[PDB]
């Protein structure tokens, strides 16, 4: 029932498959192809100028390929947003991520891409985060403060922010 | 007529925001025109001119829709469903214009936006063409703030008008370089909720929307109505809020009232 939402983009997991994740999202909401080479992109409500959306990468095309990406937008607000433009000038390149999320708060962030290419290992990991102040997440709308920190093999490669106070 | 301009004003009062209209009907060249002289935020609208650069461009570069351009964490903005697929990859400018064009594509836009040199590189497009309202200052995501007063990456509904038909109908752009544009234009994965669902269905739609804070709504289009010449329209839409919510419907409406008996 419905269109993309962030419980079931919570309820896929790593490691399923194509249809399992097509079980869960709702193959009306979905499509491959095109744009999306061989993943799976996943349509929530509409945001801005676009969507709300998931997309799942694969192990490879085949069908007993495993979900080795995960990314969203606007799918998943922060349990408790307390970043501040302190805390991200707190944040370091270098620092690991149980560092970075201790600094801007253990709710603060989302995870807007997670890929591991070496699936099941954790060899190589990807991680974006976005990560808001109290009031800058919208499901809707523009984002009143916000920041991207991203990592490889748990390790702040650099950060960005948007409108932090 | 003065009754379009009174539906048009009740329209905006009934909205609470403050709404940019204009119409350019090419059979007869005539308009509608509501605040048309009035700057708004362009927010996503301003990808057209972007892309449009690109084009332009290439009518002295014709292999420049195919060079391929690095795409880096560095480089994510909100909004990236094409472009996170390809970080530590590359996309060639015509896969750029077509995910800024047809899903929004933020980093695609800041892509288009760098090749030309910046956003001064932009505005400077936009006065070739003779464009002397349009100013593109800043990058995405910043380029969306709306905020009431400010100049920044705003136009007016008038040139904006004008501006696209030279574009898509004209000859600002090259016979090819018009027709991949129009084609990129009429791919947009959204905009049904916008100037489209005031128009009867079979009338065919190349739109841009956008999309920004103080619940900006926003949408320019090419129209081919059914058995009649083309139209442009541009519709602009702010409210007082900054947390506003969109308001697609409004910009519905106002294509509605505008083409009420075409």
């Amino acid at each position: 029932a419905g269109v993309m939402t962030g419980a079931k983009f919570t309820q896929i997991q790593f490691g399923m498959t194509r249809q399992q994740v097509l079980d869960i999202a709702g193959a009306e909401n979905c499509e491959t192809g095109g744009s999306f080479g061989d993943s799976i992109h996943c349509r929530g409500h509409a945001a801005g100028d676009y969507y709300a959306y998931a997309t799942f990468g694969f192990t490879s095309a085949a069908a007993d390929a495993k979900v080795d990406s995960k990314s969203q937008e606007k799918l998943l607000a922060p349990s408790a947003p307390t970043l501040t433009l302190a805390k991200f000038n707190q944040v370091t390149v270098g620092m690991t991520r149980a560092q970075v999320l201790a600094t801007v708060g253990q709710g603060s962030c989302t995870t807007w891409s997670e890929y591991y290419p070496a699936y099941p290992s954790t060899a190589g990991v990807t991680l974006s985060l976005s990560c808001f102040d109290v009031d800058g997440y919208s499901s809707t709308g523009f984002y009143r403060g916000s920041a991207h920190l991203w990592f490889t093999d748990g390790v702040l490669q650099g950060k960005r922010q948007w409108d932090l106070v | 007529t003065a009754d379009v301009q009174q539906k048009l004003a009740e329209l905006e009062r009934q909205s609470g925001g403050r709404l940019g209209v204009a119409l350019i009907n090419t059979a007869d060249n005539s308009q509608i025109l509501y605040r048309a002289d009035e700057r708004f935020a362009m927010c996503s609208t301003s990808k057209v001119m972007a892309a449009a650069a690109v084009l332009k461009k290439s009518e002295s570069e014709p292999n420049l829709l195919n060079q391929r351009v690095e795409i880096k964490k560095s480089d994510l903005v909100n909004y990236n469903p094409i472009a996170e697929k390809h970080v530590n990859g590359t996309m060639s400018l015509a896969e750029l214009s077509a995910a800024a064009l047809q899903y929004s594509d933020n980093v695609a836009m800041n892509k288009l936006i760098a090749h030309v040199g910046g956003p001064a590189s932009v505005t400077a497009f936009a006065r070739q063409l003779g464009d002397e309202t349009f100013r593109l200052d800043r990058t995405e995501p910043t380029l969306n703030t709306a905020i009431p007063g400010d100049p920044r990456d705003t136009t007016s509904p008038r040139a904006m008008a004008q501006t696209l038909r030279n574009l898509t109908l004209g000859k600002a752009l090259g016979d090819s370089q018009r027709a991949q544009l129009v084609t990129w234009m009429k791919g947009n994965t959204t905009g049904a909720a916008s100037i489209q669902a005031g128009l009867p269905a079979s009338w065919v739609v190349g739109d841009k929307t956008g999309s920004g804070g103080y619940g900006t709504t926003n949408d320019i289009a090419v129209i081919w109505p059914k058995d009649r010449a083309p139209l442009i329209l541009v519709t602009y839409f702010t409210q007082p809020q900054p947390k506003a919510e969109s308001r697609r419907d409004v910009l519905a409406s106002a294509a509605k009232i505008v083409t009420d008996g075409l």
